[PDB]
């Protein structure tokens, strides 16, 4: 599961 | 300046619940993108990530500790709490809380996400031991045969204990080892001193304050 | 989960040296990687964030490079505050993985350990327990390995080790290993052996005693 800021 | 500080109990018994509090200043958990995470460190071991909570109340946990962890924040009192249910002796470690920067903003717009790639400020850490054990004094045994020599300081709780040789006059060639927490819940430790075979009397001075146990042990060859 | 391997595990060095530590990931973590320095008794200190960015207040001698699965930390000129343990952390995947650490100690000449075996005190035997201690004195490097054998049986699960911190004047380490048995058990054997494998030893050295021999 990717980190919180990965899709910013 | 951002500062964090961990608080809670130094000692907890197995099966019990451990509640740790992280009190901070210099930032708010209402600030955009900010996180506070917990990382622990067993004595002599590597860092292990436990959990993180963000200003938007988003939460993430270690997949391997997930059923025993709960992380929560009190924005008004600048605190983050970690609750660990049913602990064992392997939960014994130093527990840290740390700050995670949110993205950089320009006129409220997110322009850089590079600074969130680290935990930039850490608390000093809180040491927590897990023993079903109760305050108990050490039994001191001799370790008898450059020649080696020492006094085994066994079965005490909790830390710490002090060891000197010859009431403070012998310091050269001395090695007091870190204590190991035995499966019994009690610590054991050794202090040795190497000298000129040829030699003088040798006495291990031992003091475990928690138990009020003071022992002087002359050790011969 | 994500595997983050540090290399080397331990590093020998002196003041003024240039060193490099690497951190390898099982999958790309992009540039989401941090480096920390931890001195004993203190918490980790951030040095590099986002694989290469120098953190405010951190000396310019620290440098980070790499992206994807290979990362390196470079300290151009080693200062004394740098003799410590280094860590890498990954923040691209949950959970935010940490490396195993890289210990950086003061270099010196290889020194083999002085080995010593202590049999249990009759005073302790009287309490129902038997503790056998092996001492590995003033050696270098830090890596050493103790193997206990009782009547040539290999012991496993009944010992605990402890290591000192590098000596500020010797730059050596010392290790203590305690084999613990019940007194019953202990009196069922004769030969208690401590086998020591270290780098400054051509072959393993063994110290022993026969329980009873007087």
């Amino acid at each position: 599961e990717l980190d919180k800021w990965n899709s910013l | 300046r951002i500062t964090l500080k961990e608080s809670g109990p130094p000692l907890v018994k197995p099966t019990q619940t451990l509640t740790l509090t992280c009190s901070f200043s210099g930032f708010s958990l209402s600030d955009f993108g900010v996180g506070v995470g917990w990382i622990r460190q067993p004595p002599g071991k590597a860092l292990e990530w436990l959990a993180i909570i963000y200003s938007d109340d988003d939460k993430r946990y270690s997949p391997s500790l997930n059923t025993r962890l709960t992380i929560t924040k009190d924005t008004s009192k600048n605190q983050v709490v970690l609750v660990m249910t049913r602990v064992s002796p392997v939960d014994t470690a130093t527990y840290f809380c740390a700050h995670r920067r949110g993205p950089t903003t320009l006129f409220g717009v997110p322009i850089a996400r590079g600074p969130v790639n680290a935990m930039d400020v850490w608390g000093q850490g809180i040491t927590v031991t897990i023993s079903s054990t109760s305050t108990k004094g050490p039994s001191v045994f001799p370790l008898a045969p450059t020649a080696a020599l020492g006094c085994l300081v066994k079965d005490y709780f909790p830390e710490p204990v002090t060891v000197s040789w010859n009431s403070g006059a012998l310091t050269s060639g001395v090695h007091t080892f870190p204590a190991v927490l035995q499966s019994s819940g009690l610590y054991s430790l050794s202090s040795v001193v190497t000298v000129p075979s040829s030699s003088q009397t040798y006495t291990c001075n031992v003091n475990h304050k928690p138990s009020n146990t003071k022992v002087d042990k002359r050790v011969e060859p | 989960a994500l595997q983050l391997t540090q290399s080397p595990s331990s590093l020998s060095a002196s003041v003024g040296d240039r060193i490099t530590i690497t951190c390898r990931a099982s999958q790309g973590v992009t540039s989401a990687l941090a480096w920390y320095r931890q001195k004993p008794g203190s918490p980790p200190q951030l040095l590099i964030y986002d694989a290469s960015s120098l953190e405010s207040g951190v000396p310019s001698r620290f440098s980070g490079s790499g992206s994807g699965t290979e990362f390196t930390l470079t300290i151009s000129t080693l200062r004394p505050e740098d003799f410590a343990t280094y860590y890498c952390q990954q923040l691209h995947f949950y959970p935010h993985t940490f490396g195993g650490g890289t210990r950086v100690d003061v270099r010196r000449t290889v020194a083999a350990p002085s080995v010593f075996i202590f049999p249990p005190s009759d005073e302790q035997l009287k309490s129902g327990t038997a503790s056998v201690v092996c001492l590995l004195n003033n050696f270098y490097p830090r890596e050493a390995k103790v193997q206990w054998k009782v009547d040539n049986a290999l012991q496993s699960g009944n010992s605990q080790e402890s290591v000192t911190e590098q000596d500020s004047k010797d730059s050596t380490y010392s290790l203590s290993s305690t084999l613990t048995l019940s007194k019953a058990d202990y009196e069922k054997h004769k030969v208690y052996e401590c086998e020591v494998t270290h780098q400054g030893l051509s072959s393993p050295v063994t110290k022993s005693f026969n329980r009873g021999e007087c």
